RNA sequence: GCGGUGAAAUGCGCAGAUACCGGGAGGAACGCCGAUGGCGAAGGCAGCCACCUGGUCCACCCGUGACGCUGAGGCGCGAAAGCGUGGGGAGCAAACCGGAUUAGAUACCCGGGUAGUCCACGCCCUAAACGAUGCGCGCUAGGUCUCUGGGUCUCCUGGGGGCCGAAGCUAACGCGUUAAGCGCGCCGCCUGGGGAGUACGGCCGCAAGGCUGAAACUCAAAGGAAUUGACGGGGGCCCGCACAAGCGGUGG
RNA sequence: AAAAUCUA
């Protein structure tokens, strides 16, 4: 909510889209970024590259609250994994540590048709 | 499962002499107790049918060597149905 | 580069609340190291995997710690 | 009869008073279930793995019975009552198998 | 389960009637201050009040103990297990050790013959019964009271049950034999168990004059009158419904929430 | 804005969704160990704990003394789907509704979604119920991998799981101490394709439908393995004004 | 996502 200078940073790595979101270091959000942000639409959202302009974009939001340092940490295995890390690396924010955290089901629920 | 005195309290009292840890009877009588303890088992555990099948089977052993015992000699399968209480 | 067995010496393999050995077997992951790694028998890598098991219900293993760096 | 390790997890912040008063509840469902005790130890607070009952740390007991086989069920029940009470968990006793001889 | 009957007679090749085996030896009731009058077949103005009320048959009103708190820290016999008239449980007569006699809503797998006891100290166990703040979270639970020290209310049919979901200041949480959730206050006693006679509902009447024993009369459908004294009384050639289904009085039948908004209880109550 | 796809749309979201944190509810299923792995007569069987219980194997060289094998009918088991009575219901998902694709799309793809999938008891009893190989015993080269048991252990000796292969067999393919080899015992079953697992009778079942089970008739083939070639919106290497890059043309 | 057919 307020102005902090550590916090954390969370990746959402779909498909379809690929979208990221700046947070206090307790879990409640500041602001937030995607695909969609930068007014791409379709296959186009799940592109590396607007996942960059996102990470970018999500980077030059959190720099407006005095954001400086962040812990990261990603999910999904989407077409802009890396990058939204390649991004935020001279984003201007400190990186300060890199977390993998991809949720997985130890078998129980039945998946869709595919 | 059975108790080992409780093996030997049965193979003491079926024995033709000390020692015989292998007759006939001392199989036959050896076997009915758990065929006996099985039978009570499933009477409680109605979807268990492997231990049924297991039954199954020591019930037809034990009717195996009740045949041979009532081809060789009728007087002591006479008294050893008797003293288990089977056929009826 | 290391197989596991090597790391200590004799211990007991059924005993689920010693920790401190029962923990060189799950990397950062928490993920029940593969029989090709750790270096044991069938037999041992059962029994050890079935404790292991049995220490994390207690709370003292963990079931899945979330990787570094990558 | 059987040889029979119980370990018993327990509240990590609370007074020592209501941690010898569980104790107690402990000893009397034992006697009551016929569990004749033997080498009992008392592992004490430790840390935790997993967060249980939104409680990283957790204290720790481990009794050591022999008991007729039917009714170390229904103990185990008995112990599930009491709230305060976090795991339980019996397990059959076995001869220490041996690793790297 | 429940006994059959083979068909020699039709209107009996499907009236089931339940297994009395539960029943302990016993036709004569306890005599003692238990059996009571009873009667009514419409309110005390001779008008009728609920519609098709009547025939039945003789019944003496067993008294029984809804409000089990009175007698704290005091065991029992169970002495007897019960038949009732008045409700699909069956009963339990308990001898009190202190040598009152009393009656119970019989609840279910409560072997004749067991100790039993009301206070906060009892241990939790069926036939059992203590305030709700005492009950373990989680646990079956039937007779439960409403406001505190006002008698048992909740879940007293036979089968019916409600579980506890948990605590919250100086109120529990029930899931009601209709899915309710709701607060109940800590104080409120109740029994530990599930109400027995569970093969209740696997029964079948039959034919006719079951009902007519169990006391319900004949009832008339509403299309089958006249517009004078029904709604649907369009009656003409066994003509659809005049829209839209409603009672003879006037309000609408599926759906639609009588329940008063405003009222207090309200803020105790969750879907 | 999300979601979704080959690209989209239907859908959801300023009535504040997506993404993030904390609190809680409920159901189904068991990640890593885990494997060419183990168990069972078959179907099948995976978190961990305890109780109950079957089958199975090693050692001792202890006991019984041919007590064995097969087994029509009978009897019990028998995936999934489906049926009954009463529960349960998160995810998935026939049917159904919508979106797209298409000439059409009652489909493949997507958004919704009910029986069902789950437990209790009871019925149904079929399958590519597959090793497409009935059971039991015995004789007939070795090499290697693996599960397990015993013994002072780079070796010796039992019991299972895979590959290569002596002889030999086979129509070829391929099998081959886990026979399709050489023998015996016994049960089941086949006699061209279609008609047809249909019809009638009988038995069973709540129904669906299952077990037995034909003929008239028609065809001069049906079928098995292997060879050769073409062929593929099969694969790999490779080429040509074939595409690409580029210059002018016709079609007007 | 596209390539539906080919009288004797
Ligand atoms: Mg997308
Ligand atoms: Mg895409
Ligand atoms: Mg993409
Ligand atoms: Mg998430
Ligand atoms: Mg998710
Ligand atoms: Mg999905
Ligand atoms: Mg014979
Ligand atoms: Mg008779
Ligand atoms: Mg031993
Ligand atoms: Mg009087
Ligand atoms: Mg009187
Ligand atoms: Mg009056
Ligand atoms: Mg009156
Ligand atoms: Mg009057
Ligand atoms: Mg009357
Ligand atoms: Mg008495
Ligand atoms: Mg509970
Ligand atoms: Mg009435
Ligand atoms: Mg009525
Ligand atoms: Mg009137
Ligand atoms: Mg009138
Ligand atoms: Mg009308
Ligand atoms: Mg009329
Ligand atoms: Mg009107
Ligand atoms: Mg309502
Ligand atoms: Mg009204
Ligand atoms: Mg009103
Ligand atoms: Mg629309
Ligand atoms: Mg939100
Ligand atoms: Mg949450
Ligand atoms: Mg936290
Ligand atoms: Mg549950
Ligand atoms: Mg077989
Ligand atoms: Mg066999
Ligand atoms: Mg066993
Ligand atoms: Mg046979
Ligand atoms: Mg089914
Ligand atoms: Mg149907
Ligand atoms: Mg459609
Ligand atoms: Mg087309
Ligand atoms: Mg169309
Ligand atoms: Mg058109
Ligand atoms: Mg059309
Ligand atoms: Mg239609
Ligand atoms: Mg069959
Ligand atoms: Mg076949
Ligand atoms: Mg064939
Ligand atoms: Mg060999
Ligand atoms: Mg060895
Ligand atoms: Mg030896
Ligand atoms: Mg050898
Ligand atoms: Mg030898
Ligand atoms: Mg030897
Ligand atoms: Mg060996
Ligand atoms: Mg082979
Ligand atoms: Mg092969
Ligand atoms: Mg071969
Ligand atoms: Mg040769
Ligand atoms: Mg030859
Ligand atoms: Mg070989
Ligand atoms: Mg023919
Ligand atoms: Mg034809
Ligand atoms: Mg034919
Ligand atoms: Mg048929
Ligand atoms: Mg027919
Ligand atoms: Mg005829
Ligand atoms: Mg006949
Ligand atoms: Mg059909
Ligand atoms: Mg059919
Ligand atoms: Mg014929
Ligand atoms: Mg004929
Ligand atoms: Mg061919
Ligand atoms: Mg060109
Ligand atoms: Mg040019
Ligand atoms: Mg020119
Ligand atoms: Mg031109
Ligand atoms: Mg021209
Ligand atoms: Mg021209
Ligand atoms: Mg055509
Ligand atoms: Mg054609
Ligand atoms: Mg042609
Ligand atoms: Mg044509």
């Amino acid at each position: 909510k307020r102005q902090v200078a550590s916090g954390r940073a969370y990746i959402h790595a779909s498909y379809n889209n690929t979208i990221v979101t700046i947070t206090d270091p307790d879990g409640n959000p500041i602001t937030w970024s995607s695909g969609g942000v930068i007014g791409y639409k379709g296959s186009r959202k799940g592109t590396p590259y607007a996942a960059q302009l996102a990470a970018l974009d999500a980077a030059k939001k959190a720099m407006a609250y005095g954001m400086q340092s962040v812990d990261v940490i990603v999910r999904g295995t989407g077409a802009g994994r890396e990058q939204a890390i390649r991004a935020l690396q001279a984003s201007g924010l400190q990186v300060k540590s890199i977390v993998d955290d991809t949720p997985v089901p130890h078998n129980g629920c039945r998946p869709k048709k595919k | 499962p059975i108790t080992k005195e409780e093996k030997q309290k049965v193979i003491q009292e079926f024995a033709r002499f000390p020692g015989d840890t292998g007759s006939t009877e001392v199989q036959v009588a050896l076997l009915t107790l758990r065929i006996n303890r099985l039978s009570e088992h499933l009477k409680v555990h109605k979807k268990d049918h492997h231990s049924h099948r297991g039954l199954l089977m020591m019930v037809g052993q034990r009717r195996r060597l009740l045949r041979y015992l009532q081809r060789e000699d009728p007087e002591r399968y006479r008294a050893l149905i008797e003293k288990l209480g089977i056929r009826g | 580069k290391a197989k596991v067995k090597a790391t200590l010496g004799e211990f007991d393999l059924r005993d689920y609340r010693n920790v401190e050995v029962l923990k060189r077997f799950l990397s950062e992951t928490g993920k029940i190291l593969p029989r090709r790694r750790t270096g044991l028998s069938a037999k041992e890598q059962r029994i050890l995997a079935k404790t292991i098991k049995r220490a994390r219900i207690l709370g003292l293993l963990p079931f899945t710690e979330k990787l570094v760096r990558k | 009869m059987r040889r029979y390790e119980v370990n018993i997890v327990l509240n990590p912040n609370l007074d020592q008073s209501q941690l010898a008063l569980e104790k107690e509840i402990i000893q009397r469902a034992l006697e009551n279930y016929g569990a004749r005790v033997e080498k009992v130890e008392e592992l004490g607070l430790r840390r935790l793995a997993y967060p249980i009952a939104k409680d990283p740390q957790g204290y720790f007991l481990w009794y050591q019975v022999e008991m007729p086989e039917d009714r170390v069920n229904d103990l185990a029940r008995e112990l599930r009552i009491r709230d305060n009470v976090r795991r339980v968990m019996v397990v059959k006793s076995q001869e220490p198998f041996l690793a790297n001889a | 389960a429940v006994k059959k009957f083979k068909p020699y007679t039709p209107s009996r090749r499907f009236m089931t009637v339940a297994d009395f085996s539960e029943i302990t030896k016993t036709e004569p009731e306890k005599s003692l201050v238990k059996p009571l009058k009873k009667t009514g077949g419409r309110n005390n103005q001779g008008r009728i009040t609920v519609r098709f009320r009547g025939g039945g048959h003789k019944r003496l009103y067993r008294i029984i103990d809804f409000k089990r708190w009175d007698k704290v820290g005091i065991p029992a016999k169970v002495a007897a297990i019960e038949y009732d008239p008045n409700r699909s449980a069956r009963i339990a007569l308990l001898h009190y050790v202190d040598g009152e006699k009393r009656y119970i809503i019989a609840p279910d797998g409560l072997q004749v013959g067991q100790q039993v006891v009301a206070g906060p100290d009892a241990p939790i166990q069926v036939g059992n019964a203590l305030p709700l703040r005492f009950i373990p979270v989680g646990t079956v639970v039937h007779a439960v009271e409403l406001e505190p020290k006002k008698g048992a209310k909740l879940a007293r049919a036979a089968g019916t049950s409600a579980q506890i979901q948990g605590r919250e200041g100086d109120y529990v949480i029930l899931r009601l034999p209709s899915g309710e959730l709701r607060k109940v206050h800590g104080e409120c006693y109740a029994t530990v168990g599930a109400v027995g006679n569970a093969d209740h509902k696997n029964i079948v009447l039959g034919k006719a004059g079951r009902s007519r024993w169990l006391g319900r009369r004949p009832h008339v459908r509403g299309a089958a009158m006249n517009p004078v004294d029904h709604p649907h009384g369009g009656g003409e050639g066994r003509a659809p419904r005049g829209r839209p289904p409603a009672s003879p009085w006037g309000w609408q039948t599926k759906g639609l929430k009588t329940r008063k908004r405003r009222k207090p209880s309200s803020r105790f109550i969750i879907a």
